DNA sequence: TGTATCCGCAGTATCGGCATTCAGCGAC
């Protein structure tokens, strides 16, 4: 139930499709599958080949041009666990250059154990982003999805796997067309899984029969053993392989079998600690008979001899072949170019050596950061050396930084010499104490440990400086530090201030890398101060920073600059950075003020704060004064000519900049200026942006100003005003007149006419329009204004048609017209 | 291996030929 | 130039012996 | 008629302004700012009734409680504009409570503009005529006052008008004085009250006519208390508007010379001019304070202290400013500055024979060594020790050290020393020593071959580019296809171009400092490799945001990762130089138009801000607009008038050309594994100018006029969206009076018909008619007669009319202004 | 009882000058 099938040894394809005629009978597979090189194939022939019964693949998967591969459904629907015991660069599931494969197809799998996955180089390849790979591995950011044809979004990604928010987004995942990537809920983390949601038993993985079984699973974990599979398996068998226990007579069978040294593949497979392993480790001995191995008569090592002279390390399928070895009987070149991170699983296979007989050249590698893998390394004998006498040679290391903890450990080279160039964050004193530390002191030739291109970006000191007095200012600030001499005061070449602004404490200290792009320190030079020959005089120097904006946070440090020699001294010194922020000034104009007229007695207006607000804005400041009307619009006679109505970089061509220049040159004329320069309703505005005056005079005109202004109750000090002319808006009732008017006689037939004046109008009467009015005619009107009116005591006809005329009078302002009044008759008769 | 003795310098078609069967 | 590299020698060794096939142990 | 102070600038208090209480004639800018605590009633007994001229320019912002500016500067006539603020020879900015200007004497700004922005209630902006003022009217910046709505009262006191667009309106500053204006036979000159003209030497105003001894602002230059075209000898010029004799120029020396030289101009003397400083090309006695002619940039010269300089900072290059030969060495050595490409070649651009031996130790901030620009001779006699006369070492930027295209220079003793450079690679060396004379008449050089050169390439190839071709807007291009040997090396391509009207650019300029670039960069991706040289594959890249006619500079580089053997590969072509084409101009800016007479119109304009080449000729049209005909519709007596980033960085950069070497190290493992071997309107053309002069034209009657501007004229030319403006002609004022006699008919019933005529060529419309009949020793009653009654009635019935004579006055108000009244129209009954 | 490190700004800024300000040894 569990594998009917064949335990299947590891295969090669290549060259035809016969050769996948032994792949039926294999449920797991001992070894690994690679399906490669088959150029002069067809689609027709892959519909009907299908291996249904294989389950597991202990140690990777390479598909490497094989035309006529569409979908690796029906190839392998039944492979649940890619263990994954013995890699390939890393990987455990190299998809390379398949050029005719649509759809990923392997719906049934759930656990890559160790390893990472790489598809790449692709052409046609689709849906690979709905796989959610973090629930099918374990580490998910050493893989290497790139260059297919998801590239660009246009093969479908169309799919009926509750649709996972692992990421920022709300995306299905799943396999293929008709297939979802099957995820069940997590009250059982990755022990096993039965669909309708059941969690099977904790021993089993993928798929399950029945739940709480651990007899009836279909891939178990741990190890397998005849039906059932159990976590320790009992000792009348033997661990094999990690995976199988079995009994010592297949042992003695693999030994006695290949034993005969007719062939270079096995190992003599010996048993020790219940472990069928193929050779047990340095400090055992196998007797004969017993086929176990008992400790050593005294220390005895394992020799790693090795193959053609020497090894170069570039991943973990050539880090696994010195497991377990002690001493090496050759050199050893590090090499891992690109990658992330590899520190971790060199460190379980190579991080148990003892003694290298070559060198150890560690050139172009980009993700180390320490030796600290090399654990139990202890002597370089060097009996074979590099081209020109060396056994340490670092070249070209970009973020090697430590080679070692020289205060619990102890390394010997007994000849040659050390090399180390273009280490470009390692610290000058590494080198130097690893010099004093193993036995080479003085076996070197000027210059072979370059002292100018290591520790270039990583600042590298070991004393301090402390800084004595800082004095600060609203524009300016100054800086006095302690004095520093090294032991030969001709070996120095003056310090560096570092200064940068920064709201937020968190600022983390200077890495050596001179930042230039948008985040940077401005650096400027001292130069060295004179030799005063006494203890105790003017050796403090100092510095003025000079263009520097009014309450803000500055985050500076101090640095020495000196010329390194043969002597391990004259390091330098670094201040700790420290935080200190400037003083407050005036504050600017406000800015963009609106006013706006709604009605007879609101008015509203509105603003924004200012552009230099140098401190926190305590308050605003409003003003307003009661404009009065032109006594030159009281004496006019106005029906004549006129009547009054009041109410990327993207770079161009810099040379549109002298109208900014205009506007900031009269910025800079207040500024500069004032350096040396410090009834009316009004109300202490606080915290707002808007304000609403109510309740004033209509129609009339305003003028308002306003001012921001800082820390008010000692000494109050508020920016320069800002002006605004305002309006309200006119009122209805104001200028019409109510009542009687009353029509005069005179004998010369000039007819009189009284009415009132209103008492109240909106701003100014400025013109008063008699009109008069028979059956037949039109309106006849008359103007008038105040000084006439004055003069007349009312107004005046002269010389109309005797009978009966209608007057109808209105009064116009400056804000606009009235109504009429009623039609009165006045009448003579004649 | 082929990619050292055919990536390092030049190559033939009997040192090509080298490589299947 | 015939310093051939990547997969263009992988193209152009089958090419030499399209017939027989590669070989390996 | 008074003394001549100078220019002061008054500010935050009044008692300064008390040292204008003599002077005169100002030969300095009067600048008046910035005033807090200022009560308008500090302006009353304020006054300034002696100031004439002002030959710099004058300032006013921000003087609070200022009414108006009639009671201080009573007496302007000219302000002269030698010196300018921004171009601006008139700035009033930010002033509140202003009301009006008021300079209601001022005939003429020489040379520059005004700009009168920001005020709050600056009211008569609309009532003054510019162009009678300003000699240059284009380019006057007035925005942002009171006037911003049409609201203020600017009446007007009798006084001439003219027009300006069209809006035929008064002409005044205030409401109690006019702005005098002279007719244009005497264009410049100033006439008197009367109207006849003054002399033809002085300006703006004169007491008595036709004589120039009495002139109260001359023009030309100002001698003895007369007015002279051009000072006879032994006089001097001095600052263009007087004359003074030998012993004030000279005086005026030695009053600088003892004043620290702080704040004064030795004033020299040349070609009958008191001159600040003499230019290059000439140096000054010291005896007569002449300026005598040295051949060629003649030498400083330039000794030194013990022969070592240290230029630590661009204030110690303070002390070379214009040396030619230095009779010592250089010894420089830089870490930081600002501006320091321009800073450095202003001061030490000039330097032509070091007597010495250059050494650049230890510069951080350099990147090129192209500011010693005249640079042509080190002889050597004092070397460094091991006899070295060019010493470089530890240089962390230098990249290029001159341009070997266009230079030469000879260090005819000594060797040369390289050591340390990073980024210098070796065939700039390997130039110099070739250009200079140092691998000829044999002398072993000492240059590290291992530590020069990294981090950079030049033992490079070239690029060829074969397809340029360009369009008005894009050019497409397209260079050879390249192939490292081993063709993953090549990761893209790199193009660089940046717009250059010069021939001298060269790559590494611009920057100067810490990896900056003035240029504009763009990625190509690699192409695809057909494996065959001939094939349709060779790469190329649309550039598509750019101007029309301009000179561009394009070059392109290769991006290869390292080889493990320290061996950079790749190309960067030859800088090459395009031109894009020519497009269809913008339109002519901001044109205006003011008249002069019954038919002219002048215009004035500016050229478009994108000529889009060199601009032939202009193309002007002018059509009538008649009048408008609703306004026939309105009885005038009533109210009034009608009328895409991408910066590549350090560790960007790193990062993808690790990763295109980690993806070749993996296919690399993978064919090392598994190979196994075996054992019509009228138009007018007008050429290189920006005005025109239209005549044989309609009297008041509006036109409007059609701009072109037009570049290129021969090939079927073409240009642009027309510009449109409007203009009136100032009308004649005859043309309005009532021909003959006024018809009276006497009806009966006391009505009576008075009948007139129309003038035959009226200026517009004639819109009322102002009829005045009066018993002579009786009241006068005014009656309005409409045009509609007049067109209905064929005169006018008047009715309301008592027996008798009268005496009645007939006028036709138009919409230019008054005619002139008629004869008192006698109908008689003997009483 | 006074005296005494400027580095690149100051601006109608030309050639040599001085701001910025808490400090106690060295003669006078």
């Amino acid at each position: 139930h569990l594998y009917p099938g064949e335990v299947c040894p590891g295969m090669d394809i290549r060259n035809n499709l016969t050769r996948l005629h032994e792949l039926e009978n294999c449920s797991v597979i001992e070894g690994h599958l690679q399906i490669l090189l088959m150029f002069k194939t067809r689609p027709e022939d892959f519909r009907d080949l299908s291996f249904p019964k294989l389950i597991m693949i202990t140690d990777y998967l390479l598909l490497f041009r094989v035309y006529g591969l569409e979908s690796l459904k029906d190839l392998f629907p039944n492979l649940t666990v890619i263990r994954g015991s013995r890699l390939f660069f890393n990987y455990a599931l190299v998809i390379f250059e398949m050029v005719h494969l649509k759809e990923l197809g392997l719906y049934n799998l759930m656990n890559i154990t160790r390893g990472s996955v790489r598809i790449e180089k692709n052409n046609e390849l689709c849906y690979l982003a709905t796989i959610d790979w973090s629930r099918i591995l374990d580490s998910v950011e050493d893989n290497h999805i790139v260059l297919n044809k998801d590239d660009n979004e246009e093969c479908g990604d169309i799919c009926p796997c509750p649709a996972t928010v692992i990421n920022g987004q709300f995306v299905e995942r799943c396999w293929t067309h008709s297939h979802c990537q099957k995820v069940c809920p997590t009250i059982c983390k990755s022990h096993g899984c039965t669909a309708e949601g059941l969690c099977c038993h904790s021993e089993c993985l993928g798929n399950c029969s029945q739940p709480d079984d651990p007899t009836k699973c279909v891939a178990c974990r741990n190890f397998y053993l005849d039906g059932r599979c159990v976590e320790t398996c009992p000792p009348p068998y033997y661990h094999f392989q990690d995976w199988r226990c079995v009994n010592f007579s297949f042992c003695q069978d693999l030994h006695h079998k290949c034993k005969n040294s007719r062939r270079q593949g096995c190992h003599q497979y010996v048993i020790h600690n219940n472990k069928c392993i193929p050779e047990c480790p340095s400090g055992y001995t196998m007797n004969s008979s017993n086929l176990l191995c008992t400790p050593c008569l005294g220390p005895c090592p394992k020799v790693c001899h090795l193959l053609e002279g020497e090894k170069t390390i570039d991943s973990v399928t050539s880090a696994q072949e010195l497991r377990g070895c002690t001493v090496i009987n050759g050199s050893l070149i590090i090499n891992i170019r690109g990658g992330n991170n590899l520190a971790a699983e060199l460190e379980a296979n190579l991080g148990l050596i003892e003694e290298i007989s070559g060198y150890l050249k560690i050139r172009r590698s980009y993700a180390l950061v320490s030796l600290s893998f090399f654990r139990k390394l202890r002597l370089i004998r060097g009996e074979t050396l590099e081209i020109g006498n060396y056994s340490f040679y670092a070249l070209d290391n970009q973020n090697l930084r430590q080679l070692w903890d020289w205060s619990k450990h102890n390394l010997t080279t007994t000849q040659g010499k050390l090399f180390f160039h273009y280490n470009p964050k390692l610290c000058l004193s590494e080198i130097h104490k690893m010099e004093e530390v193993s036995g080479t002191k003085g076996r070197q030739e000027r210059n072979d440990i370059a002292l100018k291109t290591n520790g270039d970006k990583a600042s590298c000191e070991n004393e301090l400086l402390k800084f004595s007095y800082i004095r600060t200012s609203f524009d300016k600030i100054l800086l006095r530090w302690e004095p520093y001499w090294p032991p030969d005061f001709r070996d120095l070449l003056g310090f560096m201030l570092f200064y940068k602004e920064a709201p937020y404490q968190n600022v983390t200290e200077f890495d050596g890398q001179d930042a230039c792009g948008s985040n940077s320190w401005t650096v400027v030079d001292i130069d060295p101060p004179l030799r005063s020959n006494d203890p105790k005089s003017q050796n403090h120097p100092g510095w003025l920073m000079r263009g520097l904006k009014p309450w803000t946070q500055y985050a500076i440090f101090v640095k020495t600059l000196v010329t390194f020699s043969d002597e391990r001294r004259t390091y330098g010194a670094k201040s700790d950075i420290i935080y200190v922020q400037t003083d407050a000034t005036n504050p600017s104009v406000p800015l963009d003020p609106i006013s706006v007229s709604n009605s007879s007695s609101q008015i509203i207006l509105k603003w924004k704060p200012p552009s230099d607000p140098n401190g926190n804005i305590t308050h605003y400041l409003v003003f307003w004064e009661r404009q009065a009307e032109d006594s030159e619009l009281f004496e006019l006679d106005y029906c004549l000519k006129g009547l009054k109505l009041p109410s990327c970089s993207c770079p161009k061509t810099d040379s549109q900049i002298l109208k900014e220049l205009e506007e900031s040159s009269f910025r800079k004329t207040f500024e500069d200026y004032l350096h040396n320069v410090v009834h009316r309703p009004f109300e202490k505005v606080v915290n707002k942006e808007s304000l609403v005056i109510s309740g004033l005079r209509h129609f009339t005109g305003y003028r308002i100003e306003l001012q921001a202004c800082n820390q008010d109750t000692p000494e109050e000090r508020c920016s320069v005003a800002a002006y605004v002319s305002a309006r309200t808006m006119p009122e209805a009732k104001a200028d019409d007149i109510v009542g009687p008017v009353t029509h005069e006689i005179f004998e010369n037939n000039v007819v009189h006419l009284m009415w009132q004046e209103p008492k109240e109008p909106n701003g100014l009467i400025v013109l008063y329009e008699v009109s008069y009015r028979r059956y037949g005619d039109e309106e006849l009107h008359l103007c008038v204004s105040r000084k006439h009116f004055a003069l007349e005591r009312g107004c005046r006809l002269r010389g109309l048609s005797p009978g009966n005329y209608s007057v109808r009078i209105r009064a116009t302002s400056l804000a606009g017209n009235g109504s009429w009044t009623e039609p009165t008759y006045f009448y003579v008769t004649d | 291996g082929i990619v050292e003795q055919c990536c390092t310098s030049i190559c033939s078609l009997y040192q090509l030929e080298n490589y299947c069967n | 130039n015939q310093h051939l590299c990547g997969s263009h020698l992988v193209e152009a060794l089958y090419l030499v012996c399209g017939e027989r096939g590669f070989f390996y142990t």
